[PDB]
């Protein structure tokens, strides 16, 4: 069985949209919750239902609501879109109303005021110290994406078109570029390393890949630079001798 | 120095003719209904007054989600069963589960299941194991058995929740719970056939129903008819015992919440 | 598959006395499966207004009910519980022994 | 259906214990659950313990006192796999469940040979990573807002059974060295 299945991982919404996330479980299980989860407290629901043809509010129902027609499905409807609903929320299931949850992957949520404050992410790679190759033997890669905004990214390195995890390590949260701002951009960096042996081989081509979650194509854009879409955002360096 | 008990009964039956619910599931505290639930109202709601004073709407509100998906569980339990034996048509789940307080302070719980009125899977809570009747029973007796958090959830529930629940709900009903209504009894001669005599003793207006009515030689007496403890509709009980006397050849004797009586 | 035909128990509330007002209680117990259909009867016929507690749960799987009514006894007026369930090819009557 | 409290944050060394404690006030109970929570993932279930005592599940094991209304979770040989928040949570007389605000456990790597340099990296057309320092140092972003420092990655490079310490700092200022660039 697949678990739960919770699509999209990743939302921007303007104030005052709507909004379903979509949450199915191929498990036959009769309960079904609805969480968000926000920095320094507990998961807090939204609705639950104990079976198809039931639902009941949870502690933080308002601006929400949810259906229960089918055994399978759970969708969370966002009625009007606010900046308190800025979150990540979770689809749960359980056999039973004291059996052990579980969870979808999530729906990272930011909703703002403007669709002008979309930016993606620059991406850039800075190639290995010729200093720590020559002190370590190791050769250290950089990978810089600045100014996104939401900070909905997942970043992927690959060495010669395959995605790589050995070696790898990207910062578990994005700086803020304006700390003070509300609707600060991002920047986030990650680090692949390596023998100094395998950089210097001109062989190997290494990509770092921003897969950045913004509007649709289908969104109206009335400013001059580029409609700040969905996008796969990269930058790239060649191994060699020197 | 009684005992009280609580016990939730679950009644699914499978194909109902359109006048029957596919489930029902009502709570006891002794003889006493306190709560109600069925497919046709889907709606938890109490059967007793003092149930009704003293839980506000959010414990109906809550209960009445269980009791859905509760609803749920059991006819997808019954149709598994009904599977297994390969029977068509009508058949009936059954459930009891409770704990009765006992005066010396000690408790006991419990919880089986019933497929067509008879005895199926019976739960122990001390060896954490289930008892089946049969080769069909014993498949499911597998699969529980095999939970083990499921069976200390259910041992925590009968030993600590079932018994919190208890005291909460004999505080709510003390006044109805815990009253004593004396027994009025009589004892009547009848000449049931020519020469041949028999002594009835008969109580009513007695609560609780429990009551002890034999009779007894100058040593108990051999064959004696027993009436059942039978509701009078008023919240109060009768009941009877008779003896028939031999030719030239007693005392009837009562015990009722503490107190002795003798009518001889 | 063990089908309980119903006990039918009727008796009256207090010691009946004829002109004295009681309850006509009709007591049905230990039957199986829950379906079943209880009437009380005056000379024969059907008594409207009857009072009925819900269906009840024994712990032996089987189940109860009991049937009441207002009324004042007589001499001449006879009085019945009448009760069909699967069991039953045809309704019981069971009539009330007159203590 | 009351109360429940758990560290915000614990930290501990690789190959080394932890007991993650939550405390909980109720009339009422129907068991007490960890789930095991990594960055950007799903919480997944761990441990149930309804009844006094302890279960044991290879380098986990969940404890459970009942009249103290106490839990904690063990974490022996602990991995730097063992980096997550664990979520503290349990079911009140009617089935609700009551959430912990979660402990996030940090694993410091043991840094066998400490080697701590700061390197400036080629640039794309200024980037310095600190690196190889030992996990008892922390790194802190200075107050100039014209310069960006990371918190400290554990990176592993099973190609040479290797861990390693980093944070990398950037800015744009034509006056910025990376030398004395990390306090
Ligand atoms: C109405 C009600 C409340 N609580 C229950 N608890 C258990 N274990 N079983 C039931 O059937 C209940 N019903």
């Amino acid at each position: 069985n697949a678990g739960v299945t919770q699509t999209p991982k990743f939302q921007v919404l303007k104030t005052g949209q709507s909004m379903t996330l979509q949450c199915a479980q191929d498990m036959n299980h009769n309960y079904m919750y609805w969480y968000r989860q926000d920095p320094g407290m507990g998961l807090r629901l939204i609705y639950y239902s104990a079976s198809e043809g039931t639902t009941d509010k949870g502690e933080v129902p308002n601006g929400y609501n949810v259906s229960r027609s089918t055994t399978e499905d759970f969708p969370l409807r966002l009625l009007s879109a606010a900046p308190s609903q800025t979150s990540v929320y979770f689809c749960a299931s359980s056999n039973r109303e004291y059996s052990p949850l579980h969870f979808g992957n999530g729906t990272r949520l930011t909703v703002t005021e403007d669709l002008n404050k979309v930016f993606p992410p620059e991406v850039a790679v800075f190639e290995p110290s010729e200093a720590e190759i020559s002190h370590t033997q190791k050769a250290t890669l950089v990978c810089l994406a600045t100014g996104f905004y939401p900070d909905h990214v997942e970043l992927s390195w690959w060495v010669n078109g395959k995605e790589v995890h050995s070696g790898v390590c990207t910062d578990p949260q994005p700086l803020k570029e304006q700390p003070a701002l509300n609707d600060s951009r991002y920047a986030l960096s990650s680090r692949l390393r390596v023998s100094a042996t395998f950089w210097q081989d001109p062989r190997n081509h290494f990509r770092c890949q921003v897969q950045f979650y913004g509007l649709s194509e289908n969104d109206e854009w009335t400013q001059d630079r580029a409609k700040p879409v969905t996008q796969i955002v990269s930058a790239e360096a060649w191994g060699r001798a020197d | 120095m009684r005992t009280h008990s609580l016990r939730y009964f679950r009644l699914g039956v499978s194909d109902p003719i359109h006048g029957v619910p596919e489930f029902i599931s009502v709570g006891y505290v002794d003889s006493h209904p306190i709560t109600t639930y069925d497919s046709v109202t889907r709606q938890k709601e109490p059967r007793a007054p003092w149930m009704a004073e003293n839980l506000a709407p959010d414990h109906w509100e809550r209960y009445t989600q269980l009791l859905r998906g509760w609803q749920q569980m059991f006819k997808v339990e019954l149709k598994r069963l009904q599977r297994h034996y390969n029977h068509s048509g009508s058949h009936t789940y059954q459930r009891m589960i409770g704990c009765e307080l006992l005066e010396d302070g000690s408790t006991t719980g419990f919880l089986q299941y019933a497929y067509d009125g008879q005895d199926f899977l019976i739960f122990n809570k001390d060896t954490l194991s289930w008892l089946a009747v049969d080769n069909v029973a014993h498949t499911i007796k597998q699969a529980w058995e095999a939970n083990q958090h499921e069976l200390l959830y259910q041992k925590n529930w009968l030993e600590e929740e079932c018994i919190a629940w208890l005291k909460r709900f004999l505080e709510y009903g003390k006044d109805t719970l815990q009253r004593t209504e004396p027994p009025l009894v009589r004892v009547n001669r009848k000449e049931t056939f020519p020469g041949v005599t028999a002594l009835f003793c008969k109580a009513h207006g007695f609560y609780p129903p429990e009551i002890y009515m034999t009779w007894m030689k100058n040593e108990i007496v051999q064959e004696i008819d027993y009436g059942d403890i039978l509701p009078s509709g008023d919240g109060t009980y009768q009941a009877w015992a008779s003896i028939e006397l031999d030719p030239q050849s007693y005392s009837c004797h009562v015990e009722h919440s503490g107190v002795h009586m003798v009518l001889q | 598959m063990i089908q309980r035909t119903p006990k039918i128990q009727v008796y009256s509330r207090h010691p009946a006395e004829n002109g004295k007002s009681n309850f006509l209680n009709c007591y049905v117990s230990g039957f199986h499966p829950s379906d079943i259909e209880v009437d009380l009867l005056k000379n024969g016929e059907r008594i409207e207004k009857v009072e009925h507690s819900d269906l009840s749960f024994s712990k032996d799987w089987s189940f109860y009910l009991l049937y009441y009514t207002e009324f004042t006894p007589t001499e001449k007026d006879e009085y019945a519980c009448r009760v069909n369930h699967v069991t039953l090819s045809q309704p019981k009557i069971v009539k009330w022994d007159r203590d | 259906g009351q109360n429940i409290d758990q560290p915000t944050e614990m930290t501990a060394t690789e190959g080394a214990i932890v007991q993650i404690n939550c405390t909980y006030q109720t009339s009422g109970f129907n068991g007490l659950f960890w789930y095991q929570q990594h960055a950007g993932e799903a919480p997944t279930f761990l441990s149930y313990n309804v009844l006094d005592g302890l279960e044991e599940k290879g380098r986990f094991s969940s404890f459970l006192s009942r009249s103290k209304g106490y839990s904690y979770l063990l974490l022996k040989e602990l991995q730097m796999k063992d980096s997550a928040s664990y979520l503290c949570a349990f079911l009140d007389s009617n089935y609700q469940l009551i959430w912990g605000a979660g402990t996030k456990l940090i694993i410091k790597p043991d840094i066998q040979n400490p080697d701590p340099a700061v390197y400036q990296l080629r640039d794309s057309k200024s980037v310095c990573l600190f690196t190889d320092f030992d996990s008892q140092t922390n790194v802190s972003q200075s107050k100039d807002s014209d310069v960006y420092i990371t918190d400290k990655c554990v990176l592993d490079m099973r190609s040479m059974d290797f861990k390693s310490n980093s944070a990398v700092a950037w800015s744009n200022k034509s006056d910025f060295a990376c030398a004395n660039a990390f306090n």
